[PDB]
């Protein structure tokens, strides 16, 4: 029920519009959400989503949260991942319908949610590269006793699909050439007004543009480097489609400094 | 006020040590590498899972354990 | 959960002695699977109403309690005593995060919440009150044959359903291992009812996984390799079974012990 | 090292001005509750006679002047004030 | 009398404290955390799960654990 407000394109449309000013959004949440799970999943009754969203409201209220990514990230890995033997896992009954949360909602925020709030054993070392597999002693002897065997393993492209979106951030404009050519075709035409109706190449170019500032604004915050100073002039989520801003009539850029050479990258 | 400026050939200067304010038994050596290692593996955590960090961080790592041995040579009760 | 009834009464005397607590545990459980069984109910009815019986005399209590509230005070044995807010005063300074604060809250805080502290004072008094510990210890008569020879066997395949969906091993020890002295040889060990031989099989019997282990053998010269061999020997001889079928029997337990290994990967 | 997080303890009676450790603050109350139980507004201690070696009573100087000192606990002492002094 | 005054800008007042009424090998620093985690302890049992409660609970946890990881020392007799 969680996965709505982390993969919706209305709510998208609402945020990325929306100026950064006013606080209060519970109203246009859920109003957006019942629309985003009517284009979804719409063999569900009204009641039942109505319930159903009534008690992540009301579930969050209890912990003295706000409704936010810090907040619903925190639900959905205390739901699904616990540790275990290897280290974090995903439980073995609620592991089917995890596999349904892939589909929409990508593992990799959903697991450095579940680090920080619940650490692993004895803050033993652990880096991420795998998508987290569920633990059972039966398949695990057989696995390591004999090894798997795979008959359609794709190589070109990249590892996973999750990667691929670090990698089209590593190439901003050079991405809109694969989409530009594929947006000549017909089919690719329909296809991405499937997801989003108002979906066009300088919307694409938009959001990844959008989407670029937004990692370097919160790395500055995750450094501990203070504020930049020009955070002030950006109210509207829409100023940062230029990867420059302007505070007192100078130019601000937006491009910070990464300890890691590759700042773009899995780890 | 000669450690202030000193920070701006690249120089770097440990924290003031006082045995004043320190365990009355305490050695220098612990003391001082302890706050070697504290800033020296903090430089290192500042870099994030880079390839250079583990490199430097495991043969950091047998520094302290071979000297280790000695730590405890700076006198006892009884030879063993 | 291995002894059959009927061997276990064995050379035994007809009314056996256990402490009240250890008793007051049992009639609580008995009654928690034996309610859910639809023809065993008379012995789960039974039960429930004399451990109310007993209760009054344990805890000395005036007022009335009910099967529900036992189970409810039983469930929250399992807390830490030194936990705050149930035997420490509720009002003292937080200890410096341990890895034990975990544990102290968590006891803490569910017992203040749920809006339902009279269990918890039951608990403390079974905790903390110098006549209820004494009751205890002081030890009751229980007859040999209470539950009839069906009915143990309904509450050892509901042991087996839960911890085999807990899918947790167990530990078996050396078959010659005279400790028991109750059966008469080995033939007649209750690894082989685990393992599903016939005719040492008990009806409804839910498998399990069987790991195998030689601690106290209780002889003087064992290895684990006698103990595989004694177990083969047993099969092929007593039993009757060939020599490819009684291997495959025995190597599952000794896979078992693979499979469950708390070595790291 | 171990101790302290078996220190901090609360007087839970009365709630007085003092806490942690102390025992004079753990003692006026188990005082107090024991003069409203024993049905007496104080409770009288006495001390015997040091005289035959003075040097015992010296804890006893310290728990008067340290532990002895609530209004509903009366106490009397005795000796040769000059040995004390001594 | 003076923190008399001060309890009658907000100025908080511990406690006088005593050496020689406490046990004669427990330091003052101990005893003066002790006085001092009772009124912070306190303060949080005012609040109970108020807007919050687990932001200054957790780093004061957090934070008498540091300080007990430096406690031991200063009791400690000897190195070790």
């Amino acid at each position: 029920m969680e996965r709505f407000l982390l993969n919706s394109t209305v709510l998208l449309y609402r945020l990325s519009t929306v100026s950064l000013d006013e606080v209060s959004l519970d109203e246009r949440v859920e109003s957006s959400v019942f629309l985003a799970q009517y284009e979804q999943a719409r063999s569900l009754p009204d009641h039942v989503a109505k319930s159903a969203w009534s008690y992540l409201v009301q579930q969050i209220k209890q912990r003295n949260m706000k409704l936010g990514p810090v907040a619903i990230l925190r639900l959905i890995a205390e739901k699904f991942i616990k540790n275990e033997k290897g280290g974090p896992k995903i439980d073995l009954p609620m592991f089917s319908e995890w596999q349904t949360l892939m589909s929409r909602v990508s593992c990799l925020p959903i697991i450095a949610c579940h680090q920080v709030f619940n650490p692993g054993p004895a803050s033993q070392e652990y880096s991420f590269r795998w998508p987290l597999y569920p633990y059972h002693p039966t398949v695990e002897d057989y696995i390591t006793r004999e090894c798997l065997h795979e008959t359609h393993q794709h190589l070109n492209g990249s590892t996973s699909a999750e990667e691929c979106w670090l990698d089209a951030l590593k190439h901003p404009e050079a991405c809109l050439r694969d989409f530009e050519k594929g947006w000549a075709s017909q089919e690719m035409k329909q296809l991405c007004a499937q997801i989003d109706p108002s979906l066009t190449p300088r919307i694409f170019k938009d959001r990844l543009q959008i989407a670029c500032n937004i990692r370097e604004i919160l790395c500055r915050v995750a450094q501990g480097v203070e504020l930049p100073e020009w955070i002030a002039s950006m109210q509207n989520p829409q100023q940062l489609a230029n990867s420059t801003i302007l505070h007192n009539g100078r130019e601000y850029g937006f491009a910070t400094v990464w300890p890691i050479d590759d700042k773009y990258s899995q780890e | 006020s000669v450690v202030k400026s000193l920070n701006s050939v690249n120089i770097k200067c440990l924290p003031t040590i006082d045995p004043t304010k320190l365990p009355r038994h305490e050695p220098i050596l612990v003391t001082v590498t302890a706050r070697l290692n504290k800033m020296v593996s903090d430089k290192l955590k500042g870099y994030w899972a880079s390839n250079d960090y583990r490199k430097q961080k495991e043969q950091w790592q047998n520094h302290l354990a071979q000297l280790q041995r000695g730590l405890h040579l700076l006198t006892d009760k009884e030879y063993k | 959960i291995g002894i059959t009834p009927s061997i276990w009464k064995r050379s035994l005397p007809l009314s056996l002695s256990m402490t009240k607590e250890t008793r007051l545990l049992d009639l609580v459980f008995i009654w928690r699977e034996l309610r859910s069984h639809p023809e065993l109910l008379r012995y789960a009815s039974d039960a429930a109403i004399e451990a109310v019986r007993l209760a009054h005399k344990v805890f000395s209590l005036e007022e009335e309690v009910s099967i529900t509230t036992l189970d409810q005070v039983f469930e929250m044995r399992g807390l830490l005593a030194e936990s705050e807010g149930l035997l420490s005063e509720l009002n003292e300074p937080l200890k410096p995060k341990s890895l034990w604060l975990e544990e102290y809250e968590r006891a803490r805080e569910l017992v203040k919440t749920t809006g339902m502290k009279r269990p918890l004072k039951l608990y403390k008094q079974w905790l903390t009150s110098d006549n209820v510990r004494k009751q205890r210890a002081e030890y009751v008569e229980v007859a040999l044959e209470y539950l009839p020879d069906e009915a143990v066997v309904a509450l050892q395949q509901a042991v087996m359903a839960k911890m085999a969906d807990r899918n947790i091993a167990i530990e078996c020890p050396p078959t010659s291992n005279t400790r028991i002295s109750q059966y008469r040889n080995v033939s007649e060990h209750h690894i082989f009812r685990w393992m599903g031989l016939p005719g040492e099989a008990i009806e409804g019997d839910v498998p399990m996984s069987i790991c195998l282990g030689s601690d106290d053998p209780g002889i003087f010269a064992a290895d684990l390799k006698s103990e595989f061999y004694h177990l083969f020997v047993v099969l092929t001889r007593k039993f009757g079974l060939s020599p490819a079928d009684a291997l495959r029997k025995v190597a599952e337990v000794n896979e078992n012990g693979r499979i469950y290994r708390f070595h790291d990967v | 090292p171990e101790y302290f997080s078996d220190a901090l303890k609360l007087d839970a009676q009365l709630d007085y001005s003092i806490g942690g450790q102390d025992l004079s603050e753990i003692f006026e109350e188990l005082v107090k509750r024991a003069c409203e139980i024993l049905d007496c507004k104080a409770i009288l201690i006495t001390f015997d006679d040091i005289d035959t070696q003075f040097d015992a009573g010296w804890d006893v100087l310290e728990s008067i002047r340290k532990f002895f000192n609530s209004r509903k606990l009366v106490v009397v002492a005795t000796g040769d004030l000059r040995l004390y002094s001594q």
